[PDB]
């Protein structure tokens, strides 16, 4: 019945910088709408209920306004902990949410690239990781190469939260292979795309 | 604000059946509010299920889930029950208990929630996972692959806690073989490599697995 | 000139004094004697709003009900949590009366005449009384009995009729009776309700078709109870003194809106000794029945719904599913003091 469109799927902002998100209704709600608070690990945390009623300690910073059709939540001066995801809510239907973290100057991935151990080939398979350590913004592009072969659809990434402190991320990817097809190729190598990159990185080894 | 308390994570073959239990009071201390139960699949909007109402046992199941959701609490009231069966893949998500808070009027508006309870429907079995190191090749970085286990979690310390000032441990993933990865890699300067010890510690809980790696150069 | 305010009404009555039968006996002490001859005014150009969600009248007469119940019925034992009370279960006479709420001095009750008013919202045709009509307190889910009939259309009310969570009193235009009996001398506890299909398929069609009118134009579709406590997933009340529950899934027989569907629907129907107190938390146990035909003949003036919940599929469904209701009893009385709220003077 009802549709909530949520909005901007994702944006970034500094410090003490003014945050709104919002919510709109394909039908009149009155003041039926909750915000919400989840931070990465946890259970979601009620912000505003009805609309427009804060909750007890929910820090002043945190608004939320609207009616009717409209709604929207705000943050005054946007904090280090009021990184997280937002989602408004209509009794049982969720708005599509909105990521919202730190905006920091870009800075470039340190990186790192690791063979496979000895013990791990043994065993007839063999990863190899590519670790990108405290950049901004979170987006990248990490492509594997195989005696400058581009790989795709072998190799799986994880992104850690972003570090409250320095406000960065860091990436490992592992490009999986088997013992024997490892075997046949040198050249192994991690192509790397970023802002915080004036040409795209490559950080390679030669098999043995 | 109270945070309600659920049952332990748990672990199911397709087909089977699971029951999350969340206790939302003190037996011991206007109508109840009912307790709702959503969950979240992983990286996914959250889903609403159903809510029961503690009072008198009356309930309401989300349309999709064809019956296979049933909501109860005990004798007391105290706590509330969620049994999900014919469990699939897709099952596979943290579930939660929420509740409105008591001098409230909106019975949506979910003011406590439990720690929530994870759940993971899968055909593969329990399996500790092996340990690769992940040799580093101004400041260097070392790691471990933690490698094809299941069910999650594994937690991972370096030198048995002893230091985490530069400690990335990265969020597991899921392979087509139906197992977990994780890896945790470790800043450290170059002149260090050659004069302290780096173990990194696995405990994979589920299989009764501890491991002791020690990455050198 | 006027404001809205709460105050502590009073309960008229024309309870017999020297009657034994319960509601009688309480509402000779505890309320007054009916005014002879009750003033209604009617106010031009007012026009008025309402909540009868919010209405304090409501907590009045469930502190009422809850206070006749308690000190009417007798079980032999009640068990509330870690008490367990025994005592004397002797049989009662037990049928409800009227009550009617009345405002002291220097407040008013105002009124919505509006035939199709839904509980809610702007009131064009209001008027002042010092009493609401009788009432009685009849203790009952699902189905509403004897209960007043709308004016003119079946009326839906709800506080939210998009929320899952919210219960939906549907108002009857015309009344259809319910026959429960234990016949006399089969078990004891076995009774059945019987009820005219032909009448009931056809104001459970004309339902189905107001339904229809609040949620764009889904087919509806009726469902046993999905769960509960049999007070809620049974049709649960009293007959002279005894609780009955009554099974009644052919009640909601869709498939009648061909063959078979008219003529007489008889429910199964059981007399519980071991029930769960409406009033609130235990258990509460009674004697057997009495000897003899135990029957009521009531008049099925309103039915208590669930609607099924989720709305996750953008698009999701084609039809909405509801669910025989109630169980908060708050709710019956919501069902009959609507149309009036307290204003001061
Ligand atoms: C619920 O009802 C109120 C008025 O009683 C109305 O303002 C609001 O729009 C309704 N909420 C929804 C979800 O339609
Ligand atoms: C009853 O009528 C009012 C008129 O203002 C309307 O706003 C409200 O939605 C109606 N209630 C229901 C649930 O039909
Ligand atoms: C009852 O209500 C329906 C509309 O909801 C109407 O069509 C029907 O004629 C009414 N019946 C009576 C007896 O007023
Ligand atoms: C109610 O049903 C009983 C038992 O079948 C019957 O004896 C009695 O005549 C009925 N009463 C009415 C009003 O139809
Ligand atoms: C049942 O209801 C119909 C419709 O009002 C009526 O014609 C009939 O007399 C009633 N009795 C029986 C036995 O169907
Ligand atoms: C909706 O349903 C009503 C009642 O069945 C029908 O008369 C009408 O054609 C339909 N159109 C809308 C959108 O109300
Ligand atoms: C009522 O009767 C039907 C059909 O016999 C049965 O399937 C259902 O379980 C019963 N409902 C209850 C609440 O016992
Ligand atoms: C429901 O509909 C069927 C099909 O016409 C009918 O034969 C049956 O008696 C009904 N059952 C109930 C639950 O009343
Ligand atoms: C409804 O009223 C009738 C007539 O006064 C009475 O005989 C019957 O017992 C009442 N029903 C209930 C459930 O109180």
């Amino acid at each position: 019945d009802i549709q909530m469109t949520q909005s901007p799927s994702s944006l970034s902002a500094s410090l003490g910088d003014r945050v709104t998100i919002t919510c709109q209704a394909s039908r009149g709600i009155g003041k039926d709408l909750n915000w919400y608070q989840q931070k990465a690990g946890k259970a979601p945390k009620l912000l505003v209920s009805d609309a427009s009623t804060l909750e007890g300690g929910v820090p002043s910073r945190f608004s939320g306004s609207g009616f009717h059709q409209d709604f929207s939540l705000t943050i005054s001066s946007l904090q280090a902990e009021d990184v997280a995801t937002y989602f408004c809510q209509q009794y049982e239907t969720f708005g599509q949410g909105t990521k919202v973290d730190i905006k920091r100057t870009v800075a470039a991935p340190s990186v790192f690239i690791f063979p496979p151990s000895d013990e791990q080939l043994k065993s007839g398979t063999a990863s190899v990781v590519c670790l990108l350590n405290n950049f901004y913004p979170r987006e990248a592009k990490v492509q594997w190469k195989v005696d400058n072969a581009l790989q795709s659809g072998n190799s799986q990434e994880s992104v850690t939260e972003q570090d409250s402190k320095d406000s960065t991320y860091s990436l490992s990817s592992t490009l999986t292979l088997s013992k024997a097809d490892y075997e046949k190729h040198k050249v192994y190598a991690c192509e790397v795309t970023h802002q915080g990159l004036s040409s795209p990185v490559t950080k390679s080894f030669n098999r043995g | 604000q109270v945070q309600l308390v659920q049952s332990g994570a748990a672990v199911r073959k397709p087909g089977a059946s699971v029951t999350v239990s969340c206790k939302f009071a003190e037996d011991d201390d206007a109508p109840e509010h009912f307790i709702h139960f959503l969950r979240q699949a992983p990286g996914q909007q959250l889903e609403w299920l159903a809510w029961m109402n503690p009072t008198n046992g009356a309930v309401n199941y989300a349309w999709y889930l064809n019956g296979r959701v049933t909501a109860t609490r005990d004798r007391s009231m105290t706590t509330a029950f969620l049994e999900v069966k014919s469990l699939r893949s897709d099952d596979t998500a943290v579930y939660y208990c929420a509740r409105a808070q008591k001098r409230g009027r909106s019975e949506w508006a979910y003011a406590h929630w439990g720690q929530g309870t994870p759940v993971v429907v899968s055909s593969a079995s329990t399996k500790g996972p092996s340990v690769f190191p992940l040799a580093p090749s101004g400041t260097a970085a070392l790691g471990c692959l933690v490698k094809d286990y299941f069910p999650e979690p594994v937690t991972v310390s370096w030198n048995s806690g002893a230091l985490t000032s530069g400690v990335h441990t990265f969020p597991a993933v899921l392979q087509s073989s139906g197992l977990y990865s994780l890896s945790s890699v470790v800043t450290v300067p170059s002149s260090s490599l050659g004069t302290q010890t780096y173990i990194c510690n696995v405990n994979h809980k589920p299989s009764n697995t501890k491991v002791d790696k020690k990455v050198e150069p | 000139v006027w404001k809205d305010a709460d105050t502590t009404l009073f309960c008229a009555s024309d309870a017999k004094a020297h009657e034994t039968e319960v509601h009688n006996v309480w509402a000779t002490h505890a309320c007054v004697p009916t005014d002879p001859n009750p003033q209604e005014i009617h106010l031009e150009n007012v026009t008025e709003n309402f909540n009868m969600w919010k209405n304090n009248m409501v907590e009045q007469m469930q502190e009422d009900v809850i206070s006749l119940w308690d000190q009417s019925l007798q079980p032999c034992v009640k068990l509330t949590g870690g008490s367990v009370i025994k005592q004397a279960c002797p049989k009662i006479s037990f049928d409800p009366i009227p009550i009617h709420y009345c405002t002291p001095a220097g407040y008013v009750i105002l009124k919505c005449n509006d035939k199709n008013f839904n509980g809610t919202g702007p009131c064009k045709n209001v008027s002042s009384v010092q009493c609401t009509h009788g009432i009685k307190p009849v203790v009952s889910t699902q189905l509403l009995l004897n209960g007043s009939l709308a004016e003119e259309e079946i009326i839906i009310r709800s506080e939210n009729i998009s929320d899952n969570a919210k219960t939906i009193i549907v108002h009857l235009n015309k009344s259809v009776e319910i026959n429960c009996t234990r016949p006399s001398n089969g078990d004891i506890r076995k009774a059945y309700c019987e009820i005219n299909g032909t009448k009931w398929n056809k104001v459970l069609k004309q339902v189905t078709e107001k339904l229809k009118e609040h949620f764009n134009n889904k087919t509806i579709i009726f469902q046993p109870p999905s769960g509960g406590d049999l007070e809620i997933t049974m049709h649960h009340f009293n007959c002279r003194g005894e609780f009955f529950y009554c099974n009644t899934t052919q009640l909601f027989n869709n498939t009648c809106i061909m063959k078979g569907c008219n003529g007489t629907i008889t429910l199964p129907c059981k007399i519980k000794q071991i029930i769960n107190m409406w009033q609130g938390t235990g258990q509460a146990m009674y004697a057997p029945p009495i000897d003899g035909k135990i029957n009521c003949v009531s008049n099925i003036t309103g039915i208590l719904l669930t609607r099924d919940g989720g709305n996750t599929g953008n698009n999701s469904r084609t039809n909405e599913t509801f669910r025989p209701g109630g169980g908060n009893i708050k709710d019956n009385w919501r069902s009959e003091l609507y149309k009036y709220k307290v204003v001061q003077i």
